């Protein structure tokens, strides 16, 4: 037993399990009612609906509501989504012990401690029916999964089976016209206290406090004020079917059947919760949890967990399996047993499930294993780890125990374990708790064989006969020898391709998919360890790593195919579909699409024309179509998507033709881009394009520098003026030098107020007159000879080239 | 009603009731719930109906209140019009004989930048054109400016209405009370008028004139406002070497550190700075002005030095002030730090002079000897001062008191070769009363090195050699030491040769000499006897023996760089060390895209189903430290809809109460039980939530000490250095590689990174990545690195441990 949930609330008189969802309601003696998401751990609601004890609690899930009954003497209906009181109704004139909801119309049943249980119709003004019989308290009313009948447990020493659509109960003799009830000695003795009798049941244990059913059985068990539990047939009122379970020490508050085990779980107002044998009907074992007394019990009609309410609070407790072994063939999931019986196949986003016949497991699973050709299933039965049990083989597409006993298919024989192994019809078995090999002599092997033995490892489960004592050991087909042992880190699972020759093992990042023995074919790219993923024999690997099913790869493409609304494990890939089942084991299926897959299959084979159609909004994203296609240094993909002003910018430098850059740079509304593309421009060779860019980034001085280098003199002058005003002394200043005469500087420098510098520059060119002007306007003294000349010839022949390097030739490829 | 968001039904009732008090209270209750930010439009017709025309100020004032904080939003009782229920009968309010209602009305009306009230606010200046108070005229200049701000930057607001429309600002200057709402964008004539007003000021008003127009030619002209600007203006006209002597800055400055010692400590700093600007060597840092309080005339009465003595501190004022003060003595006067540190140290270090400077705790005493002594090592002049003071330290003549003294002085002799010959005779004296290691160690070293100088040695050593105390470390120090210097230059009943005999016995041999040594078995395991035993080639003589070693100093020994030094005065250093200096089916497909630096989670939402999913809404959630920067906003997910919807993503937020998993993404649709479904887009980790932070070597070291990091793993793909994979990955688990903890050479040179983070997890995170990259013939495991990790309870330690391996995700839809 595992404790899923345990919240101390104080004395819970009523407890009920939601049939739709894995929720619990508790009604407390403190007058508070609480609705719990016991799996999620999130309080849904909490209401103080009455000062004193609220003894009865129910789900009213026909429309999303819960119903409570309290000692206010009322049955009240409550919203769990809007937290408001939907409707209020007069159940009775005393304590509402248990309440039950009709699924016919919004009718509500309340069982009370004033000896009647009544059903009331809100939708109309009518109280449709009152069901009477008790002479002392109806402690409990309980639904079967059909809505026609209910059972009530009362402390007048009976259990009364009622009809809710009926006036009290509904029955009529076909052998007589007279009423079924007799107040006289007939073939049984009872009073006149009913309209008619469909079924008056024993409840004698000095009154039964509660009654409840197994979800798939008409049988009911009742706990009563004494110290016994008595199991009843409510479908016949037999007294040759009723066995008494003895173990408890004081008044048993309830007893209900465990849906998922072959035991009956009871709880009593002593201090113990006792567990009972349901093939022997006496106490297997007693547990004390020391929360003292238990006044309520509950068994899940959604066959999830199990719960019992105590005087400290309640516990929902777990007797279920986690991470089961499974394999998918074409449309059949085969898995190892979990709650809610056998399920699987169909759906794709819903948490509903539905049945198909593909049970790999139909008996206690010692082993469940697929054939490597996927044609048989081996199920090993009668448990044990001694040296013998039974093993039953089933056919894989549709599974029975035996298909026919008169046909080779579906046979059984002895063997502690038998598990299939490669050569694709073979199996290896343990029948002495050694490794023995199994043949039948042609077809998938069903018959027990004793030759060949080993002295290492110990029988268990597998798919290649896994055995453990310190590692997971693969065993051979026809040899006693260990084929190989694997040791690695796991996430509690073993993943098969679908063929059970091969195995996938989980590692520190993702999963690795491997062949028979331990040989690693490839590694799935993905940062974290996947929960499960399976390969369609190889190639197309589909996996779950969250709430979505995505392909690790198909033909070098990468896609997330679709998301489901639940966390899940891939069951495996056999066919185009991928099939999944989770811990609770609800299915999702998903067709492998030609969405993400076609697009990149096409882009890889350099098709852009194909790819435009392929572009859809089921796969567009942001960067797999509209900006992933700007990721070629010799643009190809890049040419195709260029819609973003940034992608356009990028495209241009990758070609080296910046004509497009300037425009993208423009449409990026930014200077930085113009200077950087201008530099790239100078690199392709041509300075016209550089000028334009550099002019608008305002790098007139860079231009001034560039310009004799380029051999322009006309353009070089334009730069000088528009750098004059900036007082860029390594911009405006340059150009005068660069033309044969220096006069440009002389004026700019005059405006700077740098009269000295202006004179020196001018004077040397033999423009002593201008040099003198500067001296005269400002401080004179021009006579001085610095570490540089102040009057020696400056003349330079400017640019001998007739065509300039703004006109640098180009062809462009 | 402090904050009660559902109470709007009661407020409507309370708002009209025939009792004026109730109405006022109601309207008041509305105000307080809106201000907090809660529900308010239901009420509007009720609110508006009583109050509208009236001159009765309180309700009017209340309604006037509610029109500046929500008028636009509320529309039941107002709707949209030019003369709304905010102002239609508030033209009456503006034109009442009572100044208060008019004034109030004017004030809110003009305050709004509302365009549905633009016309009614314009002649609203009428209400305050007549100025019954200073408040009325100020209210007017602020309201005209607020009108100007509200779309009337042209002729609707600029001239006069009858006295103000943007002209109160002019009028105020010459009127009895000033206030200029004219700070920006307003009449030039008023700006000019404010200047005139500087003279004819009104003090509150002067702060308003002054924010607009500052700098005076004068000293002042009066009032705090002018005065406050004035110190700014003064700092301009003399920037040079701080303010030096703080101006009118002094008044605010004290409050800036009201907690309480820190003000004095700061004040002391400024006063020291101010005294003089010295040489400004190592801890001689006094700036400000060279002469302004001088230093050191011999005719100055009662001198500068009296204030200088405060700064020399033992703690003479309290600890915060102490740390500042010791640095400050050093700073005004020394040679560097050395001079004034020796004086200061002489006072602090242990003596027989004062017993208020000696203590029997050995480390502090020792440290104080080392601090005094480091000054000599720094600077020569100090050697001469230190040795006689050291002998006074010894004179205490407790076992331990001698001991500490002997230990440093012996180091000083290693530096200071045959200069401290004189000390030896003093040093022997207290060596006889003995209960500790330290005394034996040190004494044996002085007496040993110094042998030529003295001749006493059999007698001194021998009382101790046959005396007891604690003797582990004694062995090591005596072993290298006892023979040294001059081969036969002693004799009392054991010459220098007896000493070499002794020296050898004490090291690890055996010999009758000095009435046998105390112990022979050496100190910590590596040291042993043997090196020295081999040694003494030439019997205790300066050559290439113990003497050589003794009269030489290991490596460089200079300054206060901590090479035979300790770095200032021992008490000040503790504080400096402390200073760390830390700086409903649904289908999803998804990829993350970045265009023009916009980071977005691309999602495509797919309805593969024929079924209805209308009611479709899309939301991205805030989980914890993950947040939506804008959810996907399309109403998509309809019958056979493919859509691309973009959800923008952030990584940095504050924890929300909903789940803390990967990324939650929510699509809504038709269904009433699961109207909202959670389905996933691709991976985001728990690691995001960590917040990056950094450490320095001191913070790293402190944290190393603070909490354990023994935990290590070796991570593959740490083959590479710190910079490459390891930094990038460490970054993603919000970590950063900072400072080293390595020790590289030709045999050493693992790369070491000191990591830090301060996780939003109630822990920090730290680690050291050691990269085992071979720098030896026997590497650990070759290339790979072992990361030694922690976090504050090592719950994030583990994150560091595995997120430094690999990490990559991609898709290509």
């Amino acid at each position: 037993m595992l404790t899923k949930f345990e919240t101390k609330s104080a004395r819970v008189k009523g407890l009920s399990f939601h049939p739709k969802r894995p929720w619990i309601l508790t009604s407390l003696h403190n007058g508070v009612i609480q609705l719990w998401d016991y799996r999620m751990c999130t309080l849904i609601d909490k209401f103080d609906e009455h000062d004193g004890p609220v003894r009865g609690i129910d789900f009213h899930k026909q429309q999303p509501l819960f119903v409570s009954g309290g000692d206010d003497y009322k049955i009240k209906v409550w919203n769990y989504k809007l937290r408001r009181c939907l409707f209020t109704l007069l159940g009775h004139l005393d304590y509402i012990r248990t309440t039950f909801f009709h699924h016919e119309y919004p009718w509500i049943l309340s069982a009370s401690d004033d000896q009647t249980i009544r059903v009331w119709n809100w939708q109309s003004r009518t109280c449709v029916c009152v069901l009477t019989g008790h002479n002392h308290y109806v402690m409990c009313a309980q639904f079967h999964p059909s809505e026609d009948l209910v059972v009530s447990a009362s402390l007048d020493q009976t259990v009364r089976v009622w009809d809710i659509s009926g006036l009290r109960k509904k029955n009529l003799s076909p052998g007589a016209v007279e009423s079924d009830v007799r107040g006289i000695t007939g073939v049984d003795l009872f009073g006149t206290t009913d309209a008619v009798v469909k079924h008056v049941l024993e409840g004698h244990d000095r009154g039964v406090n509660w009654a409840a059913f197994h979800p798939t059985m008409p049988l009911i068990v009742s706990g009563a004020d004494d110290r016994q539990v008595k199991i009843w047939r409510m479908n016949e009122s037999k007294a040759w079917e009723v066995d008494t379970c003895r173990g408890h020490y004081n008044n048993v508050s309830c007893a209900v059947f465990h849906p998922r085990q072959e035991l009956i779980l009871s709880n009593s107002e002593d201090k113990s919760i006792r567990v009972w044998d349901m093939s022997k009907r006496t106490g297997v074992q007693t547990f004390r949890r020391d929360h003292d007394r238990f006044w309520v019990l509950a068994a899940h009609p959604n066959l999830n967990l199990f719960a019992a309410g105590h005087d400290g609070g309640m516990i929902v407790f777990k007797l279920e399996r986690e991470r089961p072994a499974y394999a998918v063939h074409g449309n059949m999931l085969h898995y190892v047993k979990d709650r809610f019986l056998r399920q699987l196949d169909f759906n794709s986003s819903k948490d509903v499930a539905v049945m198909q016949l593909r049970s790999g497991s139909k008996f206690p699973v010692f082993n469940m294993s697929y054939n490597p050709a996927e044609n048989a299933v081996l199920l090993c039965t009668r448990a044990s780890n001694l040296e013998n049990s039974t093993y039953d083989l089933y056919t894989i597409p549709k599974d029975a125990d035996s298909q026919n006993p008169d046909a080779p298919e579906g046979k059984r024989s002895s063997g502690l374990t038998a598990v299939w192994v490669a050569r694709n019809r073979f199996a290896v078995l343990d029948r002495m708790h050694s490794l023995l090999i199994k043949n039948l002599k042609n077809e998938i092997t069903k018959k027990i064989q004793v030759p060949n033995c080993d002295e290492i490892f110990y029988a268990g489960t597998g798919n290649l006969l896994l055995r453990d004592a310190d590692s997971i050991t693969l065993f051979d087909v026809q040899q006693k020898r260990t084929l190989a042992s694997v040791k690695i880190s796991k996430v509690k699972y073993v993943i098969w391709s679908a063929d059970m020759s091969h195995v996938a093992l989980l590692a520190k990042h993702a999963i690795v998919i491997c062949n028979r023995k331990l040989d690693a074919l490839c590694n799935i790219h993905e940062n974290i360890r996947v929960k499960s993923g399976a390969w369609d024999e190889s190639g197309v690997f589909i996996y779950t790593t969250s709430n979505h099913i995505k392909y690790a790869v198909t033909t070098g493409d990468h896609g997330i195919i679709r998301t489901l609304d639940l966390p899940i494990y891939v069951t495996r890939v056999k066919g185009n579909n991928v099939y999944c089942l989770d811990r609770e084991c609800r299915p999702r299926v998903l067709t492998i699409d030609p969405t993400e897959f076609k697009f990149k299959l096409a882009l890889i084979n350099r098709k852009y024309d194909e790819v435009l159609h392929m572009v859809r909004n089921a796969k567009l994203v942001g960067q797999s179509i509209i900006a992933y296609l700007q990721k070629k240094g010799y643009p190809e993909v890049a040419l195709h998507f260029v819609k973003d002003e940034k992608t356009r910018f990028s495209l241009a430098l990758e070609c080296g033709n910046i004509e497009i850059a300037l425009e993208a740079a423009k449409a990026l509304d930014d200077k930085n881009c113009w200077e950087k593309l201008g530099e790239v421009a100078l690199l392709q060779g041509n300075h016209q394009i550089v000028e334009m860019c550099y002019q608008r980034t305002k790098n007139f001085d860079k231009l001034s520098f560039l310009y004799l280098i380029t051999g322009n003199l006309e353009k070089l002058r334009k730069m000088m003026k528009i750098a004059e005003i900036r007082k860029d002394m390594s911009g405006h200043y340059q150009n005068a030098l660069y033309l044969g005469d220096v006069s440009e500087r002389v004026r700019i420098l005059k405006n700077c107020g740098q009269k000295s510098l202006a004179y020196l520059s001018a004077a040397t060119h033999g423009l002593d007159e201008e040099a003198e002007s500067l001296k005269e306007t400002f401080d004179p003294e021009k006579e001085t000879i610095p570490d540089i000349d102040p009057n020696a010839k400056l003349l330079q022949p400017p640019a001998p080239i007739m065509p300039l390097d703004t006109n640098w030739p180009l062809l462009t490829v | 009603m402090d904050s009660e968001p559902p109470s709007e039904i009661s407020l409507k009732n309370d708002l009209e009731k025939g009792d004026v008090k109730s109405k006022t209270e109601a309207l008041k209750k509305v105000i307080i719930m809106i201000l907090n930010g809660e529900k308010l439009p239901g009420l509007l017709m009720t609110i508006i109906r009583f109050v509208l025309p009236l001159q009765d100020h309180t309700i009017k004032k209340l309604l006037l209140v509610f029109w500046e904080i929500v008028p636009k939003t509320t529309p039941d009782g107002r709707l949209l019009h030019e003369m709304i229920l905010v102002c239609d009968a508030y033209r009456k309010d503006l034109q009442h004989p009572n100044e208060f209602i008019r004034g109030s009305t004017l004030r809110f009306l003009c305050k709004l930048k509302e365009a549905e009230l633009l016309e009614p606010l314009m002649p609203a200046i009428r209400a305050c054109l007549e100025h019954r108070h200073s408040y009325v005229r100020r209210n007017a200049v602020l309201a005209i400016y607020t009108i100007y701000r509200n779309f009337e930057h042209l002729i609707p607001d600029a001239p006069e209405l009858i006295h103000d429309f943007l002209v109160n600002e002019k009028d105020a200057s010459c009127k009895r009370n000033a206030f200029m709402m004219l700070i920006h964008a307003d009449q030039d004539r008023a700006l000019d008028y404010l200047s005139t007003c500087i003279d004819q000021v009104q003090t509150f008003g002067d702060i308003l004139q002054l924010v607009i127009v500052e700098l005076i030619y004068k000293v002042c002209h009066a009032n705090p406002s002018e005065r406050a600007r004035f110190i700014r203006c003064i700092y301009n006209l003399l920037q040079s070497s701080s303010p030096a002597v703080k101006y009118e800055a002094a008044g605010t400055l004290v409050t800036l550190s009201s907690a309480p010692t820190a003000i004095k400590a700061a004040a002391q700093c400024y006063i020291d700075l101010i005294i003089k600007e010295s040489d400004n060597n190592v801890k001689l840092i006094v700036l400000d002005r060279l002469v302004e309080l001088k230093e050191h005339p011999a005719h100055e009465r009662v001198l500068q030095d009296l204030v200088m003595d405060i700064l020399r501190v033992l703690s003479t004022p309290d600890l915060e002030v102490r740390k500042k003060t010791l640095q400050l003595a050093l700073d005004l006067v020394s040679s560097r730090n050395v001079e004034e540190l020796v004086i200061v140290l002489k006072k602090e270090v242990i003596k027989t002079n004062n017993v208020s400077e000696h203590e029997d705790t050995d480390k502090y005493r020792q440290l104080l000897v080392r601090t005094l002594h480091s000054c000599s090592v720094r600077f020569p002049d100090m050697a001469a001062n230190v040795i006689p003071v050291l002998m006074e330290f010894l004179s205490d003549s407790n076992e331990a008191a001698a001991a500490d003294v002997l230990e440093f002085v012996r180091e000083a002799i290693q530096r200071f070769d045959n200069l401290r010959m004189l000390i030896v005779e003093k040093m022997l004296e207290v060596f006889h009363a003995i209960k500790s290691v330290k005394i034996y160690r040190g004494a044996l070293w002085i007496l040993g090195e110094y042998c030529s100088t003295k001749e006493d040695i059999q007698s001194v050593m021998t009382e101790v050699r046959r005396s007891l105390g604690e003797i582990p470390i004694v062995e090591s120090e005596i072993k290298k030491e006892a023979g040294e210097l001059k081969p036969e230059e002693e004799i009392t009943v054991g010459p220098v040769q007896k000493l070499v005999t002794e020296m050898g016995t004490y090291a690890t041999q055996s010999a009758l000499s000095s009435s046998r040594p105390t112990k022979k078995e050496e100190d910590r395991p590596p040291l042993r006897g043997f090196l020295l035993d081999g040694d003494f080639f030439v019997a205790a003589s300066l050559a290439t023996t113990l003497t050589k070693i003794a009269l030489r100093y290991v490596a460089l020994v200079q300054e206060k760089k901590k090479q035979n030094s300790f770095v200032a005065e021992a008490m000040l250093l503790m504080a400096t060390i402390l200073h760390l200096g830390k700086s409903d089916p649904v289908y999803a497909e998804a990829y993350v895209h970045v265009n023009q630096y916009d980071i977005v989670l691309d999602v495509l939402v797919v309805n593969q189903t024929s079924d209805t999913l209308q009611n479709c809404t899309l939301e991205l959630a805030t989980l914890g430290d993950l947040k939506l920067v804008e959810k996907p906003s399309p109403l998509t997910l309809a019958p056979h809809d493919f859509a691309n919807i973009k959800a923008n993503v952030k990584v940095a937020s504050t924890e929300n109460g909903i789940i803390f998993g990967n990324i939650v993404y929510d699509v809504s649709g038709a269904a009433s039980d699961r109207n909202c479904v959670v389905l996933s887009d691709i991976h985001i980790d728990i690691m995001d939530y960590i917040q990056p932070a950094t450490c320095t070597d001191a913070e790293f070291r402190q944290m190393w000490a603070e909490f354990e990091w023994e935990n290590k793993v070796t991570v593959n793909t740490n083959m590479t250095d710190l910079n490459d994979y390891l930094q990038h990955i460490l970054k993603s688990t919000n970590m950063k590689c900072l400072t080293p903890e390595k020790a590289l050479s030709g045999y050493c040179g693992f790369m070491a990174a000191n990591l830090y983070a301060r996780s939003i997890f109630g822990e920090d995170a730290l680690a050291n990545v050691s990269i085992e990259k071979p720098v030896h013939q026997g590497p650990d495991a070759a290339v790979t690195g072992h990361i030694r990790i922690r976090a504050k309870s090592q719950g994030m330690a583990l994150s560091l441990g595995d997120k430094i391996n690999l990490s990559q995700k991609k898709t290509s839809l």
